[PDB]
């Protein structure tokens, strides 16, 4: 079933934060082009 | 690098080409986000696997509030996992389907967010080229987000088949504007072969409703003449747009 936290209400609480107070998007998830080259699809 | 156990799966957002496109929440910050799930075997069994490479390369350089963003993505045994920015008002095209149509200031505040985030692309030497509903978000104040990189679209040249540079954008943007405003596209026909003469000869037929602010606007935009559609600055200082637009920054 579909959690809680994905549920509407506190759904929404949960986007007010993130869009107001936005974490540090590029330096939590900083190396960009991690997962290798074109070597990808085997 | 990623997995998909680094990621709490909520709920499905809906279908596409390649995959689902599931409301996920890394566990780590906690983090809200949406991952695109695309298949290998379907991707490889339709060619699309040298787009999927450009698509990437482009998000690990292109960094703007109305682009949407793909934080990064990893890869199993089946599966390509987009880490994509979570548009929480979905996508435009169904909001156009809803409202039959927008009223003078949304799409007025859409097209400087689009003319803005067209602008930014062109610097760094990318063109967008298929620039339509479908291939719009919105963002949690409802501002326009650029999220993927058809006949009724496509400009003259692009038709008549020769070459094109940037400013096939900006004739796709007249064209996006003025299904805002009436709801349908404005060259459509009910044959292939008349859109093409539609389109080439800029058959361009005004509603009644359309403001003379706006019509100006879509007239400068949707000309044949590619050097001569407005650029993307006169866009957002048209009198029309400053008069209209009510963007949140
Ligand atoms: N970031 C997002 N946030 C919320 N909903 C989304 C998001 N991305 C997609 N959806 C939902 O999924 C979208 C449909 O999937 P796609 O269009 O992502 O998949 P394609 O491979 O592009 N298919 P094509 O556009 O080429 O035909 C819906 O617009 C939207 O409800």
């Amino acid at each position: 079933p579909i959690p809680a936290w994905a549920s509407g209400n506190l759904l929404t609480q949960a986007i007010r934060q993130q869009y107001y107070k936005p974490i540090d998007v590029d330096r939590m998830y900083g190396t960009i082009d991690s997962p290798k080259l074109e070597e990808l699809f085997n | 690098k990623f997995t998909i156990d680094d990621f709490d799966i909520g709920r499905p957002l809906g279908k596409g080409k390649f995959g689902n496109v599931y409301l996920a929440r890394e566990k780590q910050n906690k983090f809200i986000m949406a991952l695109k799930v695309l298949f290998k075997s379907q991707l490889e069994k339709e060619g699309v696997e040298h787009q999927l490479r450009r698509e990437i390369e482009i998000q690990s350089h292109l960094r703007h509030p109305n682009i949407l963003r793909m934080y990064n993505y990893f890869h199993d045994r089946k599966r390509i996992y987009l880490m994509l920015e979570f548009a929480p008002r979905g996508e435009l095209y169904k909001e156009l389907q809803k409202h039959g149509r927008f009223d003078e200031q949304r799409s007025a505040t859409f097209m400087e967010e689009l003319a803005d985030a067209l602008h930014y692309c062109h610097e760094r030497k990318v063109i967008h080229r298929d620039i339509k509903p479908e291939n719009l978000l919105m963002g949690y104040k409802g501002e326009l987000k650029i999220a993927d990189f058809t006949l009724d679209y496509l400009p003259p040249e692009m038709i008549e088949g020769k070459t094109h540079d940037e400013k096939v954008d900006l004739w796709c943007a007249g064209v996006l504007c003025y299904e805002f405003l009436v709801g349908m596209p404005p060259f459509d026909s009910p044959s292939h072969t008349e859109t093409h003469r539609r389109i080439v000869n800029v058959d361009l037929k005004f509603p009644p409703f359309l403001s003379d602010g706006s019509k100006d606007l879509i007239s400068k935009l949707l000309r044949y003449h590619p050097p001569q559609r407005l650029p993307l600055k006169g866009v957002m200082e048209h009198p029309w747009v400053k008069a209209n637009s009510r963007r949140v920054l």
